[PDB]
């Protein structure tokens, strides 16, 4: 077991809401303590998981959306929400 | 009568299948399993699951 | 120091737990209940436990006059608290026997309250590299004024570089005395002699709190017991009313919040003299652990 | 519990836990987060009906100073023969680092080691007001007198007028509702229940 990419995330300029960016990972293993070490969370929320329970078991697949995006935004992105962002940007499934 | 002595025999067993079954109910929680419930969940969720 | 001598094969009198009379069972708090039948969980203590048994001696004593003490190395085990523990206190303070030294000297058995340091941290004596030594705020629980006074103080321990004293480099241990002539005449109980003696040993630095609780001292059964939890530490002791002396209640709360893992009963010799002194007894230590009771409640 | 009903009602005990504390870190305080602060610094039991309350302390009210940083722990753990052994935090319970940690940090990601244990802190200066955490938490049914807060009092009543019927009732602080009849003495009476 290799480890995982996280490098296209990490340098570059994150992209805007409408063009998000996709990543998928199977099979790897990632560093989830100095992931966190650089990045400051201002908040999460999380449906039939938890981030604790991420960070000691295992999954089949990993699939992260990353875009830029402002924090003082945050009651857009949430789940029942009836402005732009969720009719022409992005749109959360909830399968998974 | 023979087919009351099957009738008989499958009452018995139907007994067992359904009582073994119920254990795959998930009754509205995230698995029917509890592991995987301890394995995925915090404490205050796991409670009422 | 000699250790093979006090816990011997001479008294060594099995006292098993029974269930049966309710033998070192904590009573509910805050609550009563009355001539039922119920189950509780709780701290209790194994059916049948035998527990760890403690004989307890007069020192050496020359004709007319007093010598070092005749001690155990009961300062040197270090024992795993795990859940707190309960103390039957002198059952055979009823009948003859000696204490263990006088062995052809059967004297009226009194009834000997145990002594205890209690800790989070425990370390060596530097530079004597003897264990046993407690390393933060520890808690002292000392009885005192013949048994009336109970003393519970949380302090940090310096040990005294004196004649030996605790902390020089030859150590034998912490032993602590009282006498029964001069210290304990009636009318003045002096009620500070187990404190001076063990100050003797350490200094007391930075107590957060100074304790002090009124005994109810006879002759007839005992029960003490310790645990620990969220809230603090707690003290439980049975009533004054030879009714039911095996029901324990809670009677103290102390403001201690770290973890307590180690204690230590302390070596004792009272140091009565060579013709009339006093035999002493036992006490029994029993460990607590989580389990389910069904208990009997009476109409009273 | 709800915050409301803790001011109209009367508890058998209230025990907080208090701390310096910025409010911008207010998720790693959440159930279920992952980083350091759950992990090394505090990590909220739920045995009991609880809250868990961040605030800041104005200017000229109260006498409470300011420390100079917020600090926590970033790593706690033993060396062994195989590797680093991390110790995590208990439910309620103090870090086994405490000991070491008690020397002070004076640079961000310094360390102090002892025997096997090690342990590394993380400072960042105070700017602005002074901002703080309050864990809470309430028992029930645990001691014959209660914790009240002074708005839930009332003064006084007697039962030998209104025996029979069907009241309310607040004794020290158990409440409820019920039908009183004089009676013989049962139970112990120090237990007053
Ligand atoms: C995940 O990445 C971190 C980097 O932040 C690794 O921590 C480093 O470990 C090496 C050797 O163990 C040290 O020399 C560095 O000083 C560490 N850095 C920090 C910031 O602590 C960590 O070891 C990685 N995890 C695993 C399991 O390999
Ligand atoms: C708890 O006790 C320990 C003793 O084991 C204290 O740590 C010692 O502090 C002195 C200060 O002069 C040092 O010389 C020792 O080397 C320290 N011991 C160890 C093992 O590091 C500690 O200070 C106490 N805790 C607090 C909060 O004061
Ligand atoms: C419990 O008893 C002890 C001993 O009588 C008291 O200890 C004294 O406390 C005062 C003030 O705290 C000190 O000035 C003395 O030096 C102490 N004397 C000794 C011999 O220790 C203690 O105060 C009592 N507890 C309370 C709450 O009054
Ligand atoms: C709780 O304490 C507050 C203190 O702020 C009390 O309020 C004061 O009461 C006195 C007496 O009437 C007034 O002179 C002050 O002006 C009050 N201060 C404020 C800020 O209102 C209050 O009475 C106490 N609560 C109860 C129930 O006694
Ligand atoms: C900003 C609210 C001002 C309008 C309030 C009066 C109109 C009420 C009628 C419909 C309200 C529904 C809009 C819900 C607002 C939440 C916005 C969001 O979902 O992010
Ligand atoms: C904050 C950086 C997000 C990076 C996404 C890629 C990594 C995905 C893997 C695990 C995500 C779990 C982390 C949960 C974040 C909450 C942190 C917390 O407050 O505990
Ligand atoms: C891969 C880098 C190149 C793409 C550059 C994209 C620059 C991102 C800027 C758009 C941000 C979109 C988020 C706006 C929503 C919000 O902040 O509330
Ligand atoms: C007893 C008072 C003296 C000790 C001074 C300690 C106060 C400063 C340390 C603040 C740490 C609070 C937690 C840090 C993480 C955060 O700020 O979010
Ligand atoms: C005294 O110490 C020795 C070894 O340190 C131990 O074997 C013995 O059990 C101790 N004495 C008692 C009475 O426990
Ligand atoms: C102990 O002895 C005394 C007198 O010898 C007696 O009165 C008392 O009842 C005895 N204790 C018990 C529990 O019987
Ligand atoms: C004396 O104590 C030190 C610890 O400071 C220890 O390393 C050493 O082995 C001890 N000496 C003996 C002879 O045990
Ligand atoms: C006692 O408290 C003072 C605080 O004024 C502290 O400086 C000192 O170190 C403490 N004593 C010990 C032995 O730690
Ligand atoms: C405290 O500061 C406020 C402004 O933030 C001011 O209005 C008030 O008068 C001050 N009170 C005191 C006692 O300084
Ligand atoms: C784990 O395996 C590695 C590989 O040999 C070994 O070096 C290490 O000591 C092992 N650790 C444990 C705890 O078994
Ligand atoms: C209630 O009963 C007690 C004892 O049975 C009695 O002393 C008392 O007078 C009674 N009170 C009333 C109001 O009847």
């Amino acid at each position: 077991t290799q480890e995982c990419d996280f490098t296209p995330m990490l340098t570059g300029t994150p992209p805007p809401i409408y063009n998000f960016k996709r990543l998928v990972f199977t099979n790897c293993n990632y560093n989830l303590t100095k992931l966190l070490s650089l990045f400051q969370v201002s908040e999460f929320s999380c449906h039939q998981v938890s981030p604790s329970s991420l960070a000691t078991g295992c999954y089949s697949s990993l699939t992260v959306d990353y875009f830029a995006y402002s924090t003082d935004m945050s009651s857009y992105l949430q789940p029942g929400s009836a402005g732009a962002i969720v009719q022409f940007n992005y749109k959360q499934d909830f399968s998974n | 009568a023979f087919n009351k002595v099957q009738d008989a025999v499958n009452a018995n067993a139907m007994a067992l299948s359904k009582l073994a079954a119920e254990l795959s109910n998930t009754f509205g929680a995230i698995s029917s399993s509890i592991s995987d419930i301890l394995a995925r969940l915090d404490t205050v969720e796991q409670e009422a699951q | 120091v000699q250790p093979d001598y006090f816990e011997s094969v001479h008294t060594t009198w099995p006292m098993p737990i029974d269930t049966s009379k309710a033998e070192g069972v904590i009573y509910p708090n805050g609550k009563s209940y009355s001539n039922i039948t119920l189950t509780y969980t709780g701290l209790y203590p194994k059916a049948n436990d035998l527990g760890k048994q403690y004989l307890f001696s007069d020192g050496h004593s020359a004709p007319g006059r007093l010598n070092n003490l005749f001690v155990s190395n009961y300062s040197s085990q270090v024992e795993s608290f795990d859940d707190g523990f309960v103390v039957r206190i002198g059952a055979a303070a009823n009948k003859t026997g000696t204490t263990v030294i006088s062995q052809s000297t059967f004297k009226p058995i009194k009834k000997i309250y145990p002594a205890f340091l209690l800790g989070h941290s425990v370390g060596n004596y530097t530079p004597s590299n003897r264990t046993g030594r407690y390393l933060n705020h520890t808690l002292v629980i000392l009885p005192d004024g013949c048994g009336t006074i109970l003393h519970a103080f949380y302090c940090v321990l310096h040990p005294r570089t004196q004649q030996n004293c605790a902390g020089e480099t030859n150590f034998k241990s912490l032993s602590l005395w009282d006498t029964p002539a001069s210290d304990c005449v009636s009318g003045s109980y002096n009620q500070e002699a187990t404190l001076g003696a063990f100050k003797v040993y350490f200094d007391l630095i930075n107590c957060t709190f100074r304790y002090n609780y009124t005994i109810t001292e006879d002759e007839n059964a005992e029960w003490f017991g310790i645990t620990q939890d969220t809230q603090g530490v707690h003290l439980y002791s049975s009533r004054k009313e030879n009714v039911f002396r095996n029901n324990m209640f809670h009677f103290a709360t102390l403001p201690v919040y770290q973890k307590i893992l180690y204690y230590t009963v302390i070596p004792r010799s009272i140091r009565s003299p060579f013709n009339d002194r006093k035999a002493w007894a036992a006490f029994y230590i029993y460990k607590l652990h989580p389990l389910t009771y069904l208990l009997n409640f009476d109409v009273e | 519990v709800s915050p409301s009903s803790l001011a109209t009602g009367c508890y058998s005990s209230l025990t907080v836990d208090y701390f310096a504390y910025s409010t911008d870190m207010s998720s790693y305080l959440q159930p279920g987060s992952a980083g350091a602060i759950v992990q090394f610094n505090y990590k909220q039991d739920f045995s009991n009906p609880t809250c868990r309350v961040l605030a800041t302390v104005p200017q000229n009210l109260t006498t409470i100073t300011k420390p100079s940083n917020y600090a926590y722990l970033t790593e706690c753990y033993k060396t062994s023969a195989y590797g680093k052994n991390y110790l995590y935090n208990a439910p309620g319970a103090y870090t086994p680092c405490l000991s070491l940690a008690s020397r002070g940090f004076s640079t961000k990601y310094q360390s102090h080691s002892d025997g096997e244990l090690t342990t590394t802190g993380y400072i960042y200066p105070v700017t602005g007001n002074l901002q703080m955490a309050f864990i809470i938490s309430v028992q029930y049914g645990t001691d014959t007198n209660s914790v009240c807060p002074m708005q839930a009092l009332r003064n006084d009543t007697s039962i030998e007028d209104k025996l029979d019927v069907c009241v309310e009732y607040s004794l020290h602080g158990i409440t409820g509702r019920g039908v009183f009849h004089n009676c013989t003495s049962v139970g112990l009476r120090n237990q007053r229940f």
